[PDB]
């Protein structure tokens, strides 16, 4: 009849009563009391939870037994706002944004021990008591349970965010108060929208790998979320009432963009000179009224030498329609791989002209599609940088790290870019977590170098498949 | 369909033979829960002064069973039994109490039972030199064939491992065992700290049990047998 | 003096023929109470997982059957039964 915060003042657990009735012939009272032992020690053990964990896919470290701690001079209120500030900063390092249950190695890991409650003298047992937050979530008080869900929804999910290293504090509370807001709960409208871009990306796919020869260099398998990625930023961007989007990308894919981006027919892309010349089109939004002109710019095999030529193409288009400071009409998006944005140089020494009077054009949309490799590299080798996407700390720009083997949180993470883009004017970076499922050519196994990585690879369901059964399931 | 067969042989035998024997007695159990805060408070302060003193260290088993056999003193239909004495249904009213200590031997593991003997006749010092007595020579195997006859009330401790209570089984020739369980606070209140409880005033407990035979000993004599106990574990002449 | 009388027949004759031979097994109870704080704050992050994925739910007695197993694995004694094979007491050792 007691109510659940006086119980949780005085420290009350739940039980479970378990019994043995055992045959006294061939068992003895001590064995049956020694094994009863082990079953509670095992309900509150640290390798049993792990285990089940392991086993039912769970991303997460489990809560940990411990004592409530005892009543000792420290305060606990300031040591909840230290626990906010460190999912704020660091909570993506813990989040589900990896398709692969894969840990690099060669990799450091950085100590992430401030996120466990452990660590700021909290416990299991706290979990119902009320604190101080210094109003967060627009309140002055909440339960540890609550500040716990809130920062797991906003932080810990499939969207792990880089956020508050923003100096300007206007542009990093934006930002703050859209992530704790949550994703939003997708209509059954919007999940089948989803599925037939799905539908639609690995359609083409294995129409190229099957009706033409030479072709698994610039297969897209394993990253058909770029297609849905895309398609959300270009229909953002139209919402908007903006005029053009110019598209600068490699190899990888684009014969899929040009079929379900820039919309040109397939008579017209099939007649590897097509990977590197230029293309016009136009998108229709299905749910609106906005048209928004798409145009896809050439470029050599030298990987990331169309940024600047492509923020020069943009610049110049702006300036013809003159719309001043709150113009800005023509969208850059730019495509990278995560191998080359990290290590060549004019990566960094392009997006150093985003501000820059005769250079600015409103900000540009980054999609790195990091497929975890390079060739025959992995990232141990390729970047001394935690995530290939770090050169946006530098120019104090947001980064969106997102899985891509949920379309749903990746869909989300092109509208809020290209949002993010329409109200600040800085460039947007998204890592669009994935991997490649063939290998580099098509005279190459990948497993004679990354045996371990291609266990995990070889034979799992495709996105497309994977989301269906998902949808059916729950 | 081939388990392992493997012949049950020597004590091993004759403890699962006493558990058939056993099926033959009509048995109930009474429960209850007993504060054991001053047995943790008034037992520490027994042991502090032996270390400072000869050393030596008194446990909650020599402590509860000389409170047993005080209880059992005060109500001794307790120790009592049932047999079939010329063909007819009698009580046996024993002389002594003869308290069976169950005893956990090392294997070449075997529960006896092991008597202390005449304890009606003794203070808590010669009760605990008796007690000693038995569990010293039941590890080095120096045990009679008369340590284990003559047996009329039994007392075992789940408890050690941290089983809350049991039903335990009677053996023939006896009246009641007695059952001592965990001397841990109740789960609910296992992760708690110290300080919190102390606020409220939660004490320690020991939940102790008497099995035994219906057909010479009712439930409420059982049930103020174990009333004796608890009061007993919190008197001031017992301490 | 007349009340109802209905013989018992099919699955229930079955039970209550098991319940009369039981009655030549001496048993014994071991009663313990455990900390289960733990298992409901796992078991909820487990379901949480379950209903953002492809649904399903795990029950306490998935848990509980499987720490219970894990515990006869550590004391084999547990799975052991008497039976009378050859005149003899015996005991039996499942594989
Ligand atoms: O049996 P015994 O004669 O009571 O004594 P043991 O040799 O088993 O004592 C070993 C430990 O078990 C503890 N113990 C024994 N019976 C117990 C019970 N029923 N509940 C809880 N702890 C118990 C004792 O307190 C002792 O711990 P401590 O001496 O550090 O305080
Ligand atoms: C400037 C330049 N240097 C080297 C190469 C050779 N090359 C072609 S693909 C490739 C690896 C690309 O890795 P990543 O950027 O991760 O792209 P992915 O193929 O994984 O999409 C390299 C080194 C190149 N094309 N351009
Ligand atoms: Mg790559």
């Amino acid at each position: 009849g007691a109510s659940e915060d006086r119980l949780a003042e005085l420290g009350v657990g739940k039980l479970v009563t378990i019994t043995s009735t055992y045959d006294h012939r061939v068992i003895q009272g001590a064995v049956s009391g020694e094994f009863l032992r082990t079953m509670s020690r095992l309900l509150t053990d640290d390798s049993f939870w792990d285990e089940i964990f392991d086993a039912m896919n769970v991303p997460y470290t489990p809560m940990r037994w411990a004592q409530d701690v005892p009543n000792t001079g420290v305060d606990k209120n300031t040591r909840v706002m230290q626990l906010i500030e460190a999912y704020r900063s660091r909570g993506h390092l813990i989040a589900d944004t990896n398709p692969l249950s894969w840990v690099q190695p060669g990799m450091p890991v950085p100590d992430h021990r401030d996120l466990d409650i452990e660590t700021h003298n909290l416990t299991i047992w706290d979990l119902d008591r009320t604190f101080n937050v210094g109003g967060f979530g627009g309140k002055e008080t909440m339960t540890l349970r609550e500040v716990l869900s809130r920062l797991r929804a906003a932080y810990t999910l499939k969207v792990g965010s880089e956020y508050t290293h923003i100096l300007d504090r206007d542009e990093r509370t934006w930002l703050q108060d859209r992530l704790e807001a949550g994703m939003p709960k997708p209509t059954q409208a919007e999940q089948k929208y989803i599925l037939q871009k799905l539908n639609a990306a690995e359609a083409f796919e294995n129409f190229l790998q099957t009706k033409y020869v030479g072709q698994k260099r610039f297969s897209l398998e394993g990253a058909e979320a770029l297609i849905p990625l895309m398609d959300s930023a270009i229909d953002t961007a139209a919402g908007q009432g903006l005029d053009e989007v110019v598209i600068g990308m490699p190899h990888r894919g684009r014969l899929n963009v040009l079929f379900n981006i820039v919309g040109k027919p397939l008579a017209s892309i099939f007649n590897d000179v097509k990977y590197h010349l230029g293309s016009e089109g136009q998108h229709l939004q299905m749910f609106g009224d906005g048209e928004i002109k798409v145009s896809l710019t050439a470029n050599p095999s030298h990987l990331e030498a169309v940024n600047p030529v492509m923020e020069g193409i943009v610049r110049a288009k702006q300036d013809y329609l003159d719309k001043g400071v709150d113009g800005k009409t023509v969208v850059p998006l730019l495509l990278h791989g995560d191998a080359a944005f990290a290590g060549l140089g004019i990566v960094p020494e392009t997006i150093n002209l985003a501000k820059l009077r005769g250079y600015d054009v409103g900000g540009t949309i980054h999609i790195v599609v990091n497929n975890q490799i390079g060739f025959t590299t992995t990232p141990d080798s390729s970047r001394s940088m935690h995530y290939a996407t770090d050169y946006a700390k530098a120019f104090g720009c947001p980064v969106f790290h997102v899985n891509g083997d949920d379309p749903e949180a990746v869909v989300w993470v092109g509208q809020l870019a290209t949002e993010y883009r329409r109200r600040f004017g800085k460039d947007v970076f998204i890592d669009l977590v994935c991997y490649r499922l063939r290998g580099h050519n098509e005279a190459d196994d990948p497993s004679m170098t990354q045996p371990k990585m291609y266990e995990l690879i070889t034979g799992r369901e495709t996105v497309r498949a994977q989301y269906t059964e998902d949808l059916l399931g729950r | 369909p081939e388990p392992g067969q493997t012949p049950i042989r020597g004590i091993f035998k004759s403890i699962a033979k006493n558990m058939d024997i056993s099926l033959e007695i009509p048995t109930a159990t009474s429960v209850r829960d007993m504060p054991a805060r001053l047995m943790f408070e008034n037992r520490a302060m027994v042991n502090d002064q032996l270390k400072r003193t000869r050393g030596g260290k008194i446990s909650f088993t020599h402590i509860i069973g000389y409170a047993m056999v005080k209880a059992v003193m005060a109500h001794p239909d307790m120790n009592n039994s049932y047999d079939v004495i010329d063909g007819k249904p009698t009580l046996i009213v024993p002389e002594h109490i003869n308290l069976g200590l169950a005893i956990d031997l090392p294997q070449k593991r075997a529960l006896v039972v092991a008597a202390i003997k005449e304890t009606e006749k003794m203070n808590f010092s010669e009760f605990l030199a008796a007690y000693e007595d038995i569990v010293a020579r039941s590890r080095k195997g120096k045990l009679t064939m008369d340590d284990y006859q003559g047996v009329t009330v039994s007392l075992t401790n789940p408890g050690g491992i941290g089983t809350r209570h049991s039903v335990p089984r009677l053996t023939k020739g006896q009246g009641t065992i007695i059952g001592v369980g965990s001397m841990d606070y109740p789960a609910e209140f296992q992760g708690a700290s110290e300080d919190r409880l102390a606020e409220l005033g939660v004490g320690k407990l020991v939940t102790i049990t008497s099995t035994y035979d219906h057909r010479v000993i009712q439930g409420a004599v059982s049930g103020e047998f174990l009333r004796t106990m608890s009061r007993l574990l919190t008197d001031d002449s017992f301490w």
